[PDB]
RNA sequence: AGGAUAAGUGCAUUAUGUUUAUGUGGUGAUUUGCCCUUCUGUAGCCA
RNA sequence: CCCGCAGAAGAAGCACCGGCUAACUCCGUGCCAGCAGCCGCGGUAAUACGGAGGGUGCAAGCGUUAAUCGGAAUUACUGGGCGUAAAGCGCACGCAGGCGGUUUGUUAAGUCAGAUGUGAAAUCCCCGGGCUCAACCUGGGAACUGCAUCUGAUACUGGCAAGCUUGAGUCUCGUAGAGGGGGGUAGAAUUCCAGGUGUAGCGGUGAAAUGCGUAGAGAUCUGGAGGAAUACCGGUGGCGAAGGCGGCCCCCUGGACGAAGACUGACGCUCAGGUGCGAAAGCGUGGGGAGCAAACAGGAUUAGAUACCCUGGUAGUCCACGCCGUAAACGAUGUCGACUUGGAGGUUGUGCCCUUGAGGCGUGGCUUCCGGAGCUAACGCGUUAAGUCGACCGCCUGGGGAGUACGGCCGCAAGGUUAAAACUCAAAUGAAUUGACGGGGGCCCGCACAAGCGGUGGAGCAUGUGGUUUAAUUCGAUGCAACGCGAAGAACCUUACCUGGUCUUGACAUCCACGGAAGUUUUCAGAGAUGAGAAUGUGCCUUCGGGAACCGUGAGACAGGUGCUGCAUGGCUGUCGUCAGCUCGUGUUGUGAAAUGUUGGGUUAAGUCCCGCAACGAGCGCAACCCUUAUCCUUUGUUGCCAGCGGUCCGGCCGGGAACUCAAAGGAGACUGCCAGUGAUAAACUGGAGGAAGGUGGGGAUGACGUCAAGUCAUCAUGGCCCUUACGACCAGGGCUACACACGUGCUACAAUGGCGCAUACAAAGAGAAGCGACCUCGCGAGAGCAAGCGGACCUCAUAAAGUGCGUCGUAGUCCGGAUUGGAGUCUGCAACUCGACUCCAUGAAGUCGGAAUCGCUAGUAAUCGUGGAUCAGAAUGCCACGGUGAAUACGU
């Protein structure tokens, strides 16, 4: 009953509950929907939607599928090596190249999603929906768009890219 | 919310009661009044322990009250003294000369209104009730029993709007008419006002209880077949 | 005599599958929304 | 600015506490008052509100709006959007401007580097410095936000000359098509006329009426009239600039599609302004009118009926050009082009094929399905992009109000065209899940219908409901989910209701105080409560202080409360439904809401069972254990039974007997297991058979999660919260059950399957310890008081009735039904008048199987007759259960 994927640190962010409906089909029953996020330190793609008759069964459900089918993903400094814009279905999110000396800058449940991710210190503005559930894509998206060092010389940057298979 | 008559309808018919007596005609009355007076005032004076089912019985010249607990000879006392007035109230209350024995049920460390009991403090003090009910359940399931049916009621966790909750688990059949199992429903207010949990909770389908007596009455123990019959 | 591809025996309502009056507005279900991990960390929030 | 001297003195606000955003309890009122920067709230136990305690934050300040930046890629050159959310110009062609595949020559407008001059001061910024730090001010450096020219380069764009082809343009050859302009031409329905033949409906539609027609309609043969129109081929085809083009053919001519020979050689790209240009109707004149139609009338529909639907009927439709060209005026996607795995459809140049069927392969074509890399919020796109992009132009900045106003312009003329705000408002708007729902398409079930049979509704009665009435005729409940139900035995009591007496620890517990013991017998007053007197007794415990018991008296604490609120609640239960499905843990697919399972087919009481997709594992409904019956085995042998036998009137009453039912219980037997048909192999249904009995043997148990603000605070539990000389409590009387009727349910009749008369038969089950009860005496009968007896298989209710035997009866209220009413006799109790129940004598009405409406039932059922019981002071027409006699049919949805 598959693979799981661990940190050696705790997260249990829940983002989102939801209560589910058919209102005449056995009438309304109390099962709740939750959303909730399992990062790393350094980042995951792990995110995960799950349900139950209550809301502790279905957060440790949601807290369950946000660690199978997913992977950890890497990155050195508190900061990112690229000034690009991540995108992930209208919830779109900026970021460029910072100092050490600012940490987060954010707030709501989006400081607690950037940490882990390792993209806080390079925090730019989010367009578009940003509710709660589709907003805390930080640490997916913007780590499939990745940059992260590997290089002695500015101008080998892109020979040493090369040569990491050739 | 239909709630089906979930165990009156469902006795005698290999399923033991709680009262085990006969009386018949018209003093049937005197009897079963007389009978839930000594089960409120007895079960009142050995409330010093928790206790797990309550069995009252009236045969030919005797009154004897079994009773179950979570560790026997508690509800008994040191010495002797403690026991002979559990028996002094017996008689004052049913008119019978008296006995108690002690014993203990199937699962005696678990029991039905334990588990509401521990659900109910949680309401009583206005704190911790959104885990509680099912913390209570995982508890019961560690501790014994087949499955467990657990309803709450009330103003709960001291809102100022009523809810239903509940939570199930395992084998608890609704229709079963064979085995006794453990029934329990509390009332109890605070200072929000009322609450309460229904907890019904399923041993066995033919474990616990009466079983279906395998024989006639009519053949056994006769040292003598005939007291004439024409064969002599 | 080509109204003789004879139905290519390939044929079936063949392309709108339609019409005989209506009835106000909100309302159910909780005050811990809490029981997965070292270091880089988390749901009021922590190793 | 400093020293020394008194002294605790001389002194703190402001804003927050539902969420946005640093904080929660109680009281008040109960969508009211009042709060809101935004979001919004208030509808009872309010952390939104009003006040208080407490909690929180800033602080001699605090809090707050308008405005600027920023939050906001929502201020977007860096850095937004335009298929559908606001947003691609209506379309082609193209000057100015912006832009230029590729090479050589060449120039150096922009480009970039280098050089030099400039850019004072700190509040800002970086390094010092000084004033009690700081705020402040200031030296050196600087962002100094602004600016200059020379020298040099040519990688880059721009200028220019000659190519290149890798862009585009052009000739002949061929090919497809409804492109444009102008000509030609046939058959047949509607419509009409004529004559012939010929008689009554024809028409319209959901069904319908209005309409047309006997003056001869409709239809039919022959022959003429006339205009729009032209199938099927015709397709997702093809053409035109986009919208646009449709009978077939030619003339004049455009624009596209292919192929080889041949040529030119960036002649390129986009496009502000611009000129040019219409599906349709609008619309001027000319052509023309068979059918249909806004309007106008009339029908049909209905609260009407302008929508819906029809019928007459006109301009219009129908043709051509012409006037401002409207729109869903579109590869929905600007223009045009380069690049990116294909396959196939439609249909077409052309090479090749057995030309082997709109085909395949070779190589192009527009044009469409399908899906990969990549893209979307979803549908969807995907080589014709919505991919990767290119240049260059168009356009958008929340909604409504507005594609209007306003301005410029064009238009006989209505109009068109780009395109806005105050004000209003927290939304508006693209997409999709599941429930419900289609009147879109289709599937399924309960005795829910059917196949019938009977019942309520109509009569009368029983009993509940409302209407209506009084002192009051108490509520709760309102198809299915109220009405033989809470609230099953209702004179008062009951009991809510109403009135009259009477008292406040109080009917009841404990605790203090006083008078009577309670209990029993007994006269009396008053309504009875209550009291007085007589006679019996002075018990119980003890400090004989004093009290419990019953009753009166009194005080607190406290008892009591069909006290309100069922959006304040607990317990509890009704519905869908025996729906045939629902849920618990968990994975997966989507960004997700959530689905999936839990849905399909076939089969079922069934998540049962064959097949099968993301469902896997398990529980619920259902199956089971269960009690019961049926024969039959089996044991007991009375308070049960009797084949033979005795006493004997021939009765298990008793000597006696055990073949036998027979009672209550172990159970056996029957499993859709078999066989055959049916059924997708298959679950399983039906048939088949022996047998007491076959459909999961007959019966019963038996009903999921749960919305429904469903109904009870009135069993009972209970807070907030009110009375406690009372929203408690003792006593009598009155009323629900009145009567106007309607309404739910059930009862028994209207017949003859029945009633009557006479004669005649067999039960099952159960209830009786203040009770019923043989005998007894009394009694028209019911019953009465006494009592052996009883514990109910012993004794009694009990003559069980319908049914059976024979005769009888004809739709006449009878030969059915027997209500009312006079009048007598009875029950529990001082006390039966209205409100109670049963017996019996005489007379005698309503009612002919009841309309709208409407349900239950599959077999011990349904129907119908009696019986007992629960209830129960007193009594049943009901209910509940039993036994007598005991049915039609179940195709079909």
């Amino acid at each position: 009953a598959h693979i799981e994927k661990q940190a050696g640190e705790l997260q249990e962010k829940l983002i989102a509950v939801n209560r589910v409906s058919k209102t005449v089909k056995g009438g309304r029953i109390f099962s709740f929907t939750a959303l909730t996020v399992v990062g790393d330190g350094n980042g995951r793609v792990g995110f995960g939607y799950g349900k139950a008759r209550e809301v502790p069964a279905a957060i440790q459900k949601a807290m369950e599928k946000a660690r199978r089918n997913m992977i950890n993903v890497a990155l050195n400094n508190g900061t990112l090596q690229h000034p690009v814009k991540g995108v992930h279905t209208g919830s779109r999110v900026f970021m460029q190249p910072a100092s050490e000396g600012t940490g987060i800058i954010a707030g709501g449940a989006m400081r607690a999603v950037l940490e882990v991710a390792g993209v806080h210190n390079v925090l730019a503005k989010a367009y578009g929906s940003t509710n709660p559930i589709n907003v805390v894509r930080a640490t997916i998206d913007g780590l499939e768009n990745m940059n992260s060092p590997e290089m002695v010389a500015a101008k080998r940057g892109k020979s040493v890219e090369e040569i990491l298979g050739k | 919310g239909q709630k089906v008559h979930p165990n009156g309808i469902r006795l005698g018919i290999v399923k033991p009661w709680n009262s085990t007596w006969f009386a018949n005609t018209k003093e049937f009355a005197d009897n079963l009044d007389s009978d839930f007076k000594v089960r409120q005032y007895l079960t009142k004076e050995l409330a010093k322990a928790s206790v797990s089912r309550i069995v009252i019985e009236r045969p030919a010249k005797s009154i004897r009250v079994t009773i179950h607990t979570a560790r026997p000879g508690i509800v008994i006392g040191k010495k002797g003294e403690d026991v002979e007035k559990l028996r002094k109230v017996v008689a004052d209350i049913a008119g019978v000369p008296a006995q108690i024995n002690i014993a203990e049920v199937r699962k005696p460390e678990l029991d039905a209104k334990l588990v509401a009991d521990s659900i109910t403090s949680q309401l009583e003090r206005r704190v911790m009730f959104r885990r509680a009910m099912k913390r209570a359940v995982q508890n019961a399931m560690r501790l014994g029993a087949k499955g467990i049916k657990v309803e709450v009621s009330g103003r709960l966790g001291g809102a100022e709007i009523a809810r239903t909750e509940w939570y199930r688990e395992g084998r608890v059949p609704l229709h079963t008419l064979r085995a006794d199992i453990d029934y329990n429903t509390s009332e109890a207010h605070t200072t929000y006002g009322v609450i309460g949990v229904k907890v019904w909770i399923f041993k066995g389908e033919i474990l616990g209880g009466m079983a279906a007596v395998e024989q006639p009455e009519k053949p056994a123990a006769q040292p003598k077949k005939q007291q004439r019959k024409g064969r002599k």
